[PDB]
């Protein structure tokens, strides 16, 4: 095996060489440790055919940080390759230089690097430039001593539109890792210039063409201005992630941008179609489509006000897309297409996802508590599915009215004598406590709120510490209301949760409420059953700072984890 | 920003992979694959995994997981672009996407995954371009991936000039169970196939609502596209200007322009669809399909899929006009219509039994999709008025189009 | 008594089950994918006893396809490997060079064999010719 | 009707879940077809695909009442279909069970053995508890038949009836009486299996069934003797399970009495030297009557020849000869304990050992030696070992130490200090129903409060994440403040504590994100209190709680209302209400 | 002949605009 | 394969 292989490598037949080579190749993808045999491969590096040179420099880049002793004698065939005349065997000897994870063979590459950096053939010049960025990457220090920065930087003000974008995207590489210092910036003209190869880049060219701009900022109105409108045809790109980049460099031109003048609102209006044509791309790229409307969203909310239609989830789209659409209906949710909102919510709780339909109970749910003019239709709703006799449904819309209710409780006395017999043997600690702090605090429409509590009681003292404090608050809070139907229930739930409740904070809370039974009645109806001030909802909406530094990050690993770059990267 | 593009398995085993960058060690792939199977059993599985401090950002291909694993904050539509153009490159150059061409096609995949991308910042992605320096069965590469014409190789000769077209036409329909339509949108897709000689300059004209506007004649019948993306040959600057669209067709079939507009119309087919669903005894299906589209067009191939109980067995079809048969695989009643004329009435009733047993857990209430396909009907009225084939050496192109109507997300709820 | 007995393979396919404990089928395919992980997770060298939900999970696999017990805490549990190599024994004798093949196949054949040796958890016949002689007994009888 | 081997290769040869999934509903369509139209010819075939789907993950409930059907038929196929079709897919929460009652009945009167005995087996493994209540006539009339391949499954359908109905015991007691005399190795397993079932749910028969140990120890006697045997002989041990039912028996009888342990006596001292323990069968029946020894009042000498076969087995290499070890050591823990701690150096071996099991068996081990002097000299290693410990044995650890600190603390300051290093060590490990335990802890002790105070002030302000960890802090800061900051009203000399620090702390875990709603409330309660406690820092916290009045918790917000209107209305009843707990065992 | 409609040639440009 | 081995190999 090894040594037949061996043997039929280190021959002077070439058509067993080849086979060697193909079997060595095979062997490794397979999931084979051929690394033992790359001394005996070193020999037969050197050969006229190129089929059989791409293999063994795979191979190379490959088994280089494994075996980087025997990488050594690999240094005089790449800097003999690396002056071929075939344009694509020196491409292929600077990429596997610039592949070989070796310190002790880049130092001897530099000459190699600087010979290509001015190669002629524009594959070798792209070759050159990947290869530079490569090294910097590898070693910093290097890079700078060999001064590949000044040749990086004339290659965009060269020809080659796709060397000028390679070299573009090297630079901007180069700079990533660095400290800022000695940046690669450059001025209004050299903005002109990387837009005038824009029209001409490829596909993959247009994207580090746009990203350097992501980084400069402009000063004047007028430089605002002309970067938008040569930006505004990249909105017609086939590529997605072209459009998302030029989407991403209009957000952050508009920061400079005048909304007086029209060209704000011609921008506005020119990126709700490339939204709307983003939002029908693969599945994929759906979950990053709504990652970016949901950044831009909270940023520029009047882009996307009209599209609601096209937020609705679709029967076959993914449980990631499903998931983003919920939340870019909820943040797009409004009174103008509440009713549009509400009825999509209704469709998505009869879905048999138990996350969806969480996931859409909490949406209906923000969507009441955010929109005051849509609380009677919300509240309809939850009422609706709690009699649809769905366990995970109910306990939704018992969560949706509990959360309701402390935001909009002036007008909820209709809804507790409906929830007064709602199927309470549900044991979900989220339902059951809410219901019991819906009961406690709205014991005025419900003739039976003590009876309720009465099956709440007998297992009080091993129900839960959040279930027993709410079950020993409402008891405190119907005390207070009504003491002469409660008057032996509160000396119970005193006595449950003060001698045989071990909890801390429990203890400490029936402890209080005693007290304040035994001291002051009358002012317990002003401190415990008091009318408390306007609650404060959690507002989605992420900080400026934050919003500012994630408007630069767009299409990346930042922008759909909605997280700092820095607080994601290792 | 990938730092190590591989190709997995069905079974977690790697087919094939290759490094950009190495800043992610070749061993975190092994758990790429629990790390899915614990995001598949959660219901918190995503296209973009996290091991740690690398990312597992790949799509899910026929047989095979293209994963790509990257540690630095790379961009997530720059690595789904370059996964997406390796797939159209894999199929083009291999007419089947599984493990069968993955392990008899190493030596050129690996050629090809070398020359696509260096150092993770992908280069060339064209496949016909592609196709001239690496091949299966090298001189130096073509002068089109150097030149700024990166989608039409220069010298191109045939013995004719004739340029097929294809307005592909789309009717998504988003009917809710309440009878109302919620998402109609028709997407245009304007699919050609340029076979001609040399490198001609295709100049696309059609009666878009804004060209006719800006001429004057903002009168006739206009295609008011709401979204319009042309392809990479199209020029940009130019339909920025004043609505030219001027670029060099590719030699091939390509998608030039992917039109999407909104539809205020009715639909060209409508179904009134009932469950009479007995409790556990039997089911009715008066299912009736009513054709709004002109009567001169003919929906060739039209299947209504009326979604039928998952459990129901010994199932009767009492139908007018179609063959309608009953698939257990799919759990549905497939409402096949061979011709469907414009204005036709179909009426069908469905009768399946029920067994006595309940189910054990809810199966849902999949939506209604209907697979009309009316050729030459244009929903959109959208129609190609000029196409300026302009070549230096001088010829007489016949240039050619057909217009094509289906049904894209034309699904009904249920009730 | 052993609580069931799942016969899993290596790739984490069960080839049989038999639990003795009325348990919902949600409950039960949620146990038997878990006995899978935790055995599936485990090396050689585990001493082939695990106390997953207060229970000895013994696993004595002596092919691809592995074994699993749920045995109480109140008897030895040398016992539930004896009793797995006994029943392993017999379904041998009974097919004759027993193979992974022959037990998806011939399913019916071993859970017969399994209701004839073991019945609600417990032992039923302590020799190994006698349980063969009477499960060729009723397979003759047609 | 496909055949079984044709369905089965069929879903061998589906290599995707979607293509497989479609080929077991294509199967299951034509199943339910050939089923809605009363197929009794290929019944059995359609019975053995829709159980094969069944156990390869698809749904099987519309087959049900084909089972029911092809039960009361009279092919012998179809019946065994019917039977194990009832064993697979019925159970007792089915529902459907009901009605194969009368099917089990017409079928346990039948002239043939093998369909009464498919019969009695599918009872006994799904015996439900009313379908016992309308058989356990029918299972006592076969219990007391001749028959030796019916007398095992009238035992084992016994045996689950009393399971199920432990009320139904009573009507065995007349049947098993007599039984234990029985030839066939079989007939007698299955006699003492039911015998030893019957001293375990009641003791009422216990006295009855103590009046046959001479019979049981004459019978292993001479199983012993016999040990050559065509049948029941696997590895040179006779009937290795009757062997181990003899033992168990014996354990579990006169274990409080000392004629049916004298009796026993002489019979486990002899199996526990004239017995080869080469195989696995030895050692487990060696490792049986090692525990019916431990669990039973025999001699010094059967205790120390039983304490001397565990240390031989410990020191075996096999993982289940040690893992048996482990097992008898802990179950003698209580008994024998002084003959245990010889075998120290070989728990705290097993710690550091690569088995789950092994380890888990010597922590065990290890938490029920602690005595009450080697308590302090085994804190240092349960340390080490809850420091190095696996990610799901670090909180079973700390929750021993816990244990072990509470039960025998050597003093109440070196059990405050290994309680404050669990917590700082354990971080999300302690498990949160500890927290009202140390809590407990800290209020009973009344004489270790400022060291405490400090300590918990100390490794509070370093570290807020920790939940468990957190609210200890905040409950001794609420209960013990006074005692923390002393003289602190005004300014003063720079200490440890300058009275501003912990309301600071206070509210940045109020306001923290690592807050689960419970540390929150504990924060605010002790803010609360320190209203009271300290007077240094006052009208300070007032305006915290009513800004925290508006929270979007309920009780949070509640809590804070509450605080704020005691706060602003009853400043001078705000003392009135908080004086300190009482302490409570 | 060809389903999906039959191929129809296309206009040079609009001649009715210049 | 790793099927067709026979369990205990007797």
């Amino acid at each position: 095996e090894i040594f037949e292989l061996k043997a039929e490598l280190n021959s002077d037949k070439k058509e067993k060489k080849k086979e060697a080579v193909k079997k060595v190749i095979a062997s490794m993808t397979v999931g084979k440790d051929v690394s033992a045999l790359f001394p005996d491969v070193v020999n037969c590096m050197q050969t006229d055919n190129l089929e059989l040179k791409k293999l063994v420099y795979l191979y190379l880049m490959n088994y280089a940080k494994s075996q980087p002793d025997m990488a050594i004698m690999a240094v005089n065939t790449f800097v003999k390759d690396c002056e071929d005349p075939n344009p694509l065997i020196r491409a292929l000897a600077v990429r596997t230089m610039g592949c070989i994870r070796v310190d002790k063979i880049t130092e001897y590459l530099c000459e190699p690097l600087r010979k290509c950096l001015k190669d002629e053939d524009p594959y070798v010049r792209k070759t050159a430039a990947v290869c530079v960025a490569k090294l910097h990457d590898i070693n910093a220090q290097l890079v700078e001593d060999q001064g590949f920065l000044d040749t990086l930087k004339d290659l965009i003000s060269d020809s080659n539109p796709m060397v000028v974008a390679n070299a573009v995207a090297a630079l901007s590489e180069i700079a990533e890792s660095h400290p800022s210092s000695n940046l690669l910036d450059l001025n209004p003209q050299s903005i002109n210039k990387l837009l005038t190869a824009l029209n001409e880049c490829t596909e993959w060219g247009q994207i580090f063409i746009l990203d350097c701009l992501a980084n400069y900022m402009p000063k004047d109105d007028r430089e605002a201005q002309s970067i938008c409108e040569r930006v505004t045809p990249r909105l017609s790109h086939a590529n997605s992630a072209v459009v998302l980049s030029a989407v991403k460099v209009l957000m952050k031109f508009m920061e400079m941008l005048s909304k007086d003048l029209d060209y704000y609102g011609t921008l506005l209006k020119k990126l709700a179609p490339p939204l709307v044509t983003l939002l029908s791309a693969e599945p994929e790229l759906q979950y990053v489509a709504l990652r970016n409307i949901n950044l831009i969203v909270q940023k520029r909310p009047e882009i996307l006000k009209h599209e609601m239609k096209v937020f609705f989830v679709k029967y076959n789209d993914p449980i990631y897309v499903k998931l983003e659409k919920l939340d870019i209906m909820i943040r797009l949710a409004s009174q103008a297409n509440i009713a549009q909102v509400l009825a999509e919510l209704r469709e998505y709780a009869t879905e048999v996802d138990v996350d969806f339909v969480r996931k859409a109970v909490r949406a209906i749910g923000r969507c009441a508590i955010k929109v005051e003019q849509s609380a009677e239709r919300c509240v309809s709703t939850l009422l609706d599915l709690i009699q649809t006799k769905v366990n995970y449904v109910v306990q939704e819309a018992i969560v949706v009215i509990k959360d309701i209710f402390r935001k909009y409780p002036n007008k909820y006395e209709s809804v507790i004598a409906t929830l007064c017999e709602n199927l309470d043997s549900l044991d979900e600690p989220e339902a059951r406590a809410a219901m019991i702090w819906i009961v406690g605090e709205y014991a005025e429409r419900i003739d039976n709120a003590d009876e309720l509590l009465e099956s709440f009681l007998e297992g009080f003292h091993d129900k839960s510490t959040q279930v027993q404090l709410q079950l020993l608050t409402a008891i405190v809070k119907l005390f207070l209301k009504k003491p002469t139907e409660t008057q032996e229930l509160v000396q119970q739930v005193l006595s449950l949760a003060t001698q045989d409740s071990d909890n801390p904070d429990l203890r400490d809370r029936g402890y209080i409420y005693w007290r304040l039974l035994s001291t002051d009645p009358v002012a317990a109806k002003e401190v415990v059953l008091a009318e408390k001030p306007l609650i404060s909802e959690e507002t989605d909406l992420i900080e400026p700072t934050l919003l500012d530094e994630l408007i630069c990050y767009i299409g990346t690993l930042a922008s759909v984890y909605h997280k700092p770059p820095s607080a994601f990267v290792e | 920003s990938a730092s190590a593009v591989y190709v997995l398995d069905l079974k977690g085993k790697v087919l094939i992979c290759r490094n950009y960058r190495g800043d992610v060690d070749m061993s975190e792939v092994e758990h790429f694959m629990p790390i899915l199977m614990e995001k598949e059993e959660e219901g918190m599985l995503s296209p973009i995994l996290a091991h740690g401090g690398v990312r597992f950002m790949w799509i899910k291909h026929n047989n095979l997981y293209l994963v790509a694993t990257s540690k630095k904050n790379a961009c997530v539509s720059l690595v789904f672009s370059f996964l997406y153009k390796v797939v159209q490159v894999f199929s083009e150059y291999f007419k089947e996407l599984e493990e069968e061409s993955i392990r008899d096609n190493f030596v050129i995949i690996y050629e090809l995954l070398d020359e696509l991308m260096d150092f993770g910042y992908p280069q060339t992605t064209d496949s016909k371009i592609l196709q001239e320096y690496i091949t299966q069965e090298a001189p130096r590469p073509p002068a089109t991936v150097t030149n700024a014409v990166s989608w039409r190789s220069e010298g191109i000769k045939y013995r004719k000039n004739e340029v097929f077209l294809d307005v592909i036409e789309a009717v998504n329909l988003l009917v809710s169970a309440n009878g109302n339509v919620l998402r109609s949108e028709i997407v245009g897709s304007i699919k050609m196939r340029v076979f001609l000689s040399g490198m001609p300059e295709l100049r696309l004209g059609l009666n878009d609502k804004v060209l006719f506007d800006n001429t004057g004649r903002g009168k006739s019948k206009s295609v008011e596209l709401e979204d319009v993306k042309f392809h990479q040959c199209v020029r940009l600057s130019r339909f920025e200007n004043d609505r030219t669209i001027s670029f060099i067709p590719p030699d091939g079939e390509f998608e030039l322009m992917s039109y999407r507009l909104n539809t205020h119309v009715k639909p060209l087919i409508w179904i009134e669809s009932v469950i009479e669903k007995h409790s556990h005894s039997r089911i009715e299906y008066m299912v009736k399909a009513k054709s709004q589209f002109k009567r001169r067009s003919t929906a060739n191939n039209v299947e209504i899929h009326i979604p039928v109980p998952n459990d129901a067995d010994s199932p009767k079809f009492k139908t007018t006009v179609g063959s309608v048969k009953w698939v257990p695989e799919n759990s549905e009643i497939v409402w096949s219509v061979k011709s469907f004329p414009g204005g036709k009435e179909y009426l069908m009733r469905a009768h399946f039994g029920l067994p006595s047993v309940e189910a054990e857990d809810k199966e849902g209430k999949p939506p209604i999709s209907v697979k009309f396909e009316i050729p030459y009907f244009t929903t959109s009225g959208i129609q190609v008025r000029y196409l300026k084939i302009i070549e230096k050496s001088g010829y007489q192109a016949l240039p050619w189009v057909r217009y094509i109507t289906q049904n894209g997300d034309y699904q009904l709820r249920t009730q | 008594m052993i609580h069931f007995i799942l016969l899993f393979s290596r790739q984490g396919k069960l080839r049989l089950q038999k639990w003795y404990i009325t348990l919902p089928d949600k409950e039960r395919k949620k146990i038997t994918r878990e006995i899978v992980q935790i055995i599936l997770s485990r090396g050689h060298r585990t001493s082939s006893f695990v106390d997953w939900k207060e229970l000895k999970l013994v696993y004595k696999r002596y092919a691809s396809l592995y074994f699993c017990c749920a045995i109480e805490n109140q008897d030895n549990e040398l016992l539930t490997l004896e009793i797995v190599h006994r029943y392993v024994e017999l379904l041998d004798k009974y097919f004759g060079n027993v193979c992974e093949l022959d037990i998806i196949f011939n399913f019916e054949k071993a859970y017969f064999i399994l209701d004839e040796f073991i019945i609600g958890g417990e032992i039923q016949e302590t020799s190994k010719k006698i349980a063969v002689k009477a499960i060729e007994d009723s397979d003759m009888l047609q | 009707p496909i055949r079984l081997r044709e369905l089965i290769r069929t879903i061998r040869t589906a290599r995707t879940q979607a293509e497989e999934r479609e080929m077991i509903q294509k199967e299951c369509a034509a199943i339910r077809s050939s089923f809605r139209e009363e197929d009794n010819t290929y019944r059995c075939r359609n019975v053995a695909k829709l159980l094969y789907m069944h156990m390869l993950g698809y749904p099987a409930h519309f087959g049900q009442l084909e089972c029911l059907k092809l039960i009361a038929s009279q092919k012998f196929t179809d019946k065994r279909i019917g039977y194990l079709g009832a064993m697979l897919l019925l159970d007792e929460r089915q529902d459907v069970h009901l009605l194969m009652t009368n099917c089990i009945k017409n079928d346990l009167n039948h002239s043939t053995q093998f369909v009464q005995g498919l019969a009695l087996c599918t009872l006994g493994c799904m015996g439900s508890s009313e379908m016992c209540r309308d058989l356990a006539g029918e299972v006592e009339k076969l219990l007391k038949t001749s028959n030796s391949y019916l007398r095992k499954k009238a035992a084992l359908c016994a045996v689950h009836v009393i399971r199920k109905v432990p009320e139904l015991m009573e009507m065995f007691l007349p049947a098993t009486k007599n039984l234990l005399n029985e030839k066939n190795h079989g007939v007698l397993h299955t006699s003492v299996v039911l015998l030893t079932e019957m001293c375990e749910r009641s003791p009422d028969m216990l006295a009855h069934f103590r009046k046959l140990v001479p019979q049981l120890v004459r019978i292993l006697k001479n199983l012993i003797m016999s040990g050559y045997s065509p049948e029941h002989d696997v590895s040179g041990i006779s009937d290795p399970f009757l062997q181990v039912r003899i033992l168990r028996l014996l354990r579990i009888l006169g274990r409080n009495d000392d004629d049916s342990s004298e009796a026993m006596n002489d019979i486990l001292a002899q199996v526990a030297t004239n017995t080869e323990t080469s195989k696995n069968v030895g050692n487990a029946i060696l490792y049986e009557t090692v525990l019916t020894i431990m669990d039973i009042k025999s001699e010094s000498g059967l205790r120390v020849l039983a304490i001397n076969i565990l240390g031989r087995f410990l020191l075996n290499n096999d993982k289940n000869i040690r893992y048996v070890a482990l097992t008898s050591l802990l179950k003698t823990v209580q008994t024998d304990h002084n003959a245990v701690q010889r075998h120290r150096s070989t728990i705290v071996d097993c710690l550091k050992d690569l088995d789950v099991s092994i380890k888990r068996r010597a922590m065990e081990l290890s938490f029920a030696l602690v005595n009450g002097n080697n308590i302090r000299g085994m804190m240092k290693e349960l340390l080490y070992f809850l420091d190095s410990c696996e990610p799901e044995f670090k909180a079973d650890c700390a929750s021993g130490i816990f244990l072990a600190a509470e039960k025998y603390a050597p003093s109440k300051r070196w059990h405050i200090d290994t309680i404050m290093r669990v917590l700082t060590t354990a971080g999300s490990y302690v498990r949160d129903d500890a927290v009202p335990n140390l809590i407990q802890l800290i209020t009973n002790s009344v004489e270790m409060h400022a060291y405490t105070v400090q300590r918990l002030y100390k490794a509070i302000l370093g570290d807020y994440s920790q939940q468990p960890l957190v609210q200890v802090a905040a409950w001794c800061i609420g209960e013990y403040g006074d005692l923390l900051v002393s003289g602190q009203c005004e300014e003063e000399e720079p200490i440890q504590v300058t009275e501003d620090e912990v309301l600071d702390i206070l509210e940045s875990v109020l306001i923290s994100n690592m807050s689960t709603s419970v540390t929150r409330g504990y924060a605010l309660t002790a803010i609360m209190k320190l209203s009271t406690r300290f007077t240094c820092t006052v009208n300070r916290i007032k305006k915290v709680v009513s800004i925290y009045g508006s929270s979007i918790d309920v009780e949070l917000q509640q809590r804070a209302v509450e605080y704020n209107a005691l706060f602003k209305k009853y400043d001078h009843m705000r003392s009135a209400l908080l004086e300190r707990m009482p302490v409570m065992e | 002949d060809r389903k999906g409609g039959s191929y129809s040639q296309a206009a040079g440009s609009d001649s009715a605009q210049s | 394969k790793g099927e067709n081995t026979s369990l205990l190999h007797p």
